[PDB]
């Protein structure tokens, strides 16, 4: 029997622990940016840090919902970018937290030691994004917040506009969603690992 | 590549939203 890169159990195991950690990340997002009341959450712990955990089961599913939907993805390694698009009443992006991925064509089929410093790592973003409001601007009043996905284009590529991934449907964002006319660009973290290399960033609208 | 993807069905409000399908 031939494998593909998403059989390796290692890939799944990696897609996995990504996959909560965007999930972990996008709750914190929503939470230093206020896009949710501070009511919702609660404090709670994650690679070994303080995290903030929304506790609206509806805003809980869907954020479950989105990113179970970019697991598959990594599996495959065909996710580039997520990003977490914050816009204000007027429908206007106003931040963007984005997290570029990076992952090797394969995975060791020699699991031993897989995830050794995978936490440290994963733990370093955490505690940029927990203090990210230190380097930007309050947001107004009513914002929402999208969650963007980019991936890399197949060779077969699927033109249909209306993409489901587990009975969730997606499409493609509007350049009103996502332009920003020269925004401010804010590095947050970069790292590399035999598993993962991520990096991420904040535009800020001017 | 390909995208930006997202979500058909926006983030949910504290309390649901309004009907409007369209």
């Amino acid at each position: 029997t031939t494998l593909t890169r998403q059989d390796l159990n290692s890939a799944q195991v990696v897609a996995d622990v990504l996959s909560e950690f965007l999930e972990v990340a996008v709750h914190l997002i929503l939470y230093v940016r206020e896009v949710y009341p501070v009511g919702i959450f609660q404090k709670r712990k994650k690679y070994n840090v303080p995290v903030q955990m929304s506790c609206h089961p509806e805003l809980n599913q869907y954020i479950q919902d989105t990113l179970h939907c970019v697991k598959p993805l990594l599996e495959k390694n065909d996710v580039e970018k997520v990003v977490v698009v914050i816009l204000d009443k007027e429908h206007r992006p106003v931040e963007k937290f984005v997290f570029e991925i990076t992952q090797p064509p394969l995975l060791s089929i020699n699991s031993d030691s897989l995830l050794s410093h995978v936490e440290q790592l994963l733990r370093a973003f955490i505690l940029k994004i927990s203090k990210v409001d230190k380097v930007l601007d309050h947001n107004p009043p009513g914002c929402t917040f999208t969650v963007l996905v980019h991936t890399r284009e197949a060779a077969t590529r699927n033109m249909e506009k209306i993409q489901v991934i587990k009975d969730f449907p997606w499409i493609l964002a509007d350049e009103q969603d996502v332009h920003m006319h020269d925004p401010r660009l804010i590095p947050l973290k970069t790292m590399t690992s035999d598993i993962l290399k991520m990096q991420l960033y904040v535009e800020e609208r001017a | 590549s390909s995208g930006p993807w997202k979500p058909a069905k926006p983030a949910p409000s504290v309390s649901p939203g309004p009907w409007k399908p369209i």
